[PDB]
């Protein structure tokens, strides 16, 4: 009938039918299994809770993300997540609707081949497609030229596109993302003292980072202000009931993006990677890419990240080139919106991967879909 | 500790 | 005059002057207060007994450890302990000798700052330094490269160091240590019947674990052998004359280190944390980290812990790499030996935190000497 | 006393006294600086490691090549390599021996002038000469007529010479070299999955390319054979102990030389550039240049490169003209051997740049070394 | 991943 | 380089 887009992120699965303006169901990409004893008190139980159900009762589970750093490592968990989505969230038969998936650039061919085989054999989708997340974000933005910085939960890539001609040699991929920032917040929350070690406590730390953390325009000045007994101290109430105070940790957790050396990463910050990706293009493309810096991804929702990135790039970029950063309010679902736009296009209907093509070419057929 | 664990 | 090293552990305080090969005085970090009535029979009494005196007459006291899992909970108790050490054990005036202290990694800055303020105000040490236990253990081992696991009474941390360049991002901290093993032994001694609830009974259980407990090379095989009516049954005599028999509890109490799920802890075993910490370093670094596994701390003295850890790591590590574990016979005082070595160095004499620096920078001055 | 030849390449510094048949000391042109924290176990260290020492302990260093594409970028680092070579490798005073340098053609004059000034003022070299690498390679080959393809780590130039009369209008310089091939191997090893990001991991990738990579005689046929489950799959062992498998990536890493469009470079392959350089000379010279094709540089050591480029040139060149390629086994040190031959010539002793000439003409005197 | 990084 | 390419 109608195609459905399932953007399976590395920490948040967003799925829904093509043509909609927002995902129909958004739940964490978490598969949890009971950790404690089975216990005498049992009236109906499940050996594994998937999605929002796992996080609802996360006090008795060891949540395990099937995807991190943009790669599925537990394929049984991914099969469980896909089945849960298709049969509980969208509540539709996958054998009737084509499915469009998103994959981060610079990813193994084995992973995409395995996902294709799983969705074509376990499920019976008549057609399927795998697209790069940054291209979908650019589709959602509505423009044809620009450089997309999609910073998800597990990956942070950067694909520059000019007039619809993507340059597959200036794509820079970084492994700094929401999970690494959450781990860093867990590590540096030790300084004040409030430390969280378990996976449920890791989810609590992730919620703390989502609610309180922000990006400082000037790191040194903000650190001095915080150390000077300023008002940068917000209070968060844990589920147990005890309030905690966050001081300079608010702007130090997301400062890892612009300073990967905090967790001992040799790579450069997101601003430096974006500048290098722009500088790797042709000299006639740099001017347009400078003024069309499209931002997407969940972790690009920090307050003040756009201003800090613009200031850093303007410092790096020549003074005579205008720098503009586009940060739409729908950055969290930009990839899914672009996927929905692409899947409903009249021209895209001929670029699917039909079941006959998969049968005649085997699982190793998704290699002409490179963007 | 203050939050998490006792100490 | 001469520097003194006071390694205040979470259950065993070791103190002594720098340059010595062994601590001058080792006493439990226990502060006990009378529990029963004062009673008409009083000719000379104290309201609180510290260290060995508290354990000598523990039958009428409620022993309370001031330090546990590394953090100081009661500060008056540690003021008492430090005064008792300095004025009864070393029998020297603290105002003349610099004091070098040891703190577990990934600890709150408030604890170290308060310890600094206490030692610089209540006492008058001309200088004082705070170091990390694993770094001191590596100093004692005599090498410059290797990964240290210091499993003390309250904490079990892990600091990998290569060529004297420790990585403060691969440090894994665990809360499984001698106190948790003692509590688990108290819980599982109930199975045979012998129960121990009071603090003195907790000390008795600690002594039982010290004398009889051991780490099995294979847990399932050892459990089957014990259940098959074997000779794994030793007899311990309680202070009141009764004798008890320990069966499979000998290798079940220290198996919690390799299986934290026994007491409902989600974290992985010490072998898995050590493997992760070795691996989290650079790819060129683990070649020397695999072959330089250094252990320290009291709880690393179980018979067969080295063989079990080597087998587990070799199972986890690639088969083409040699795995060597270094377990010196002085593992109990390895941290103190390393501290004595460091404090007597000619290069270290400029790294002290002088009283003038503390006065000019306040009590929040120990953040430039992080290890 | 005697002249010394220091061929400072863009990734491999080769130095030695004139008259020898091989460089006395060959070490990577790498300056490494510490990256991790401020050292815990510290007694005697250095703030920067140069050459083989940097690569020995590269796990804790951020290696930075001072010379990129044959152009010196970090002058302090280049001074560090020069001093390290002169005072540790040859172990001679630079103020006593004349020094002969090598510089790629079509290079900025500022680079050569600054190199001359640095080595003539910081050191006290009595006489310094700068020569083109291809001319030195032709000197090493022993002939006077031929076309030299010196494909080093940073540059790939092509200087045609006839009867000792170099043609400085058919010289074609390409920026595709060993560094770009290493980067492409880093990018395309992601397909199977094994990805390397850090500079030490970049050195690992360079070692992989040196050991396993080869040039296919026919690219399409070799690709089809590799995709047909053939034996073109070698195994490499990483320093951590894991074995990796390289399939079609073996002949795809060095196929960029013949197809620069792989990394989005408009320039043609090395064979096409060589043919164009030959066709830019006089019609009476092409016959001799076709039969005297000379290879040099490290990256010309791939197995089967000579046959591949001979086939490509024979396809491009007329069928009636004999095509011969000279590939001596000493291609790695051909430039240094030619420099040693030239510096020991009796006629060349008058072509030096003495101290008096530099003093009377400042540092803009190296412009009549034009070749 | 298989070599380099975990995944 | 200064213009074109990095070096
Ligand atoms: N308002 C917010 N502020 C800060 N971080 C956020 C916010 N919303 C989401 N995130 C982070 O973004 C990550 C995932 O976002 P998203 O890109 O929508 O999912 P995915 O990464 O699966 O594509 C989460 O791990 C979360 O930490
Ligand atoms: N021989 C031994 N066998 C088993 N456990 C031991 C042994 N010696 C000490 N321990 C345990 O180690 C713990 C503390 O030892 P130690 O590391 O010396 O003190 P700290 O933890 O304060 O540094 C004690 O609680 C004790 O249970
Ligand atoms: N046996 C080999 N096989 C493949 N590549 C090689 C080999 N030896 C050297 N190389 C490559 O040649 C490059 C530089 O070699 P060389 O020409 O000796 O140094 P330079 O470029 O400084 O003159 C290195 O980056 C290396 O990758
Ligand atoms: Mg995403
Ligand atoms: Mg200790
Ligand atoms: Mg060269």
């Amino acid at each position: 009938t109608t195609a459905l887009v399932c953007d399976n992120g590395s920490g948040l699965v967003k799925a829904g039918f093509a043509g909609d303006d927002a995902p129909r169901a958004v739940f964490p990409s978490i598969v949890g299994r009971p950790r404690h004893q089975g216990v005498m008190v049992g009236m109906g139980q499940k050996d594994s809770y998937v999605g929002d159900e796992a996080q609802s009762k996360r006090g008795i589970l060891t949540l395990k993300y099937p995807i991190e750093h943009g790669i599925i490592t537990n394929w049984d968990d991914m099969e469980k997540i896909w089945h849960h989505t298709f049969y509980n969230e969208l509540r539709v038969a996958p054998e009737e609707h084509p499915t469009l998936l998103t994959e981060a650039p610079l990813n193994p061919k084995a992973n995409r081949e395995k996902m294709t085989q799983i969705m074509f054999e376990t499920f019976n989708v008549p057609a399927m497609y795998v697209a790069i997340q940054a291209v979908l974000s650019l589709y959602a933005s509505g423009r044809t030229t620009g450089i997309v910085l999609d910073s998800g939960d597990g990956v942070t890539h950067n694909v520059p596109i000019y007039e619809g001609y993507a340059l597959p040699h200036a794509i820079m991929r970084l492994d700094l993302a929401g999970r690494d920032l959450t781990d860093y917040l867990m590590k540096i929350l030790t300084e004040r003292g409030y430390s969280f070690v378990t996976t449920a406590e890791r989810e609590i730390v992730r919620d703390i980072k989502e609610k309180l953390c922000y990006v400082a325009l000037d790191f040194e000045n903000e650190m001095a202000t915080a150390a000077s007994s300023s008002s940068l101290e917000k209070s968060y109430e844990l589920p147990d009931g005890q309030v905690i105070t966050i001081g300079n940790e608010r702007f130090r957790c997301p400062e890892t993006l612009f300073q990967p050396s905090f967790i001992g990463m040799e790579s450069a910050g997101i601003h430096e990677t974006t500048y290098n990706s722009i500088m790797k293009c042709d000299i006639d493309i740099r001017k347009d890419l400078y003024a069309n810096n499209v931002m997407s991804g969940g972790t690009t929702m920090y307050p003040g990240i756009a201003d800090r990135m613009q200031k850093e790039i303007t410092a790096l970029a020549p003074s005579t080139m205008k720098i503009k950063i586009i940060a739409p309010p729908e950055r969290k679902y930009s990839v899914w919106i672009g996927g929905s736009i692409l899947a409903s296009l009249s021209t895209f209907q001929q670029m699917w991967i039909t079941k006959q093509e998969y049968d005649e070419a085997g699982p190793s057929i998704v290699h002409r879909k490179c963007f | 500790w203050x939050a998490x664990c006792p100490a």
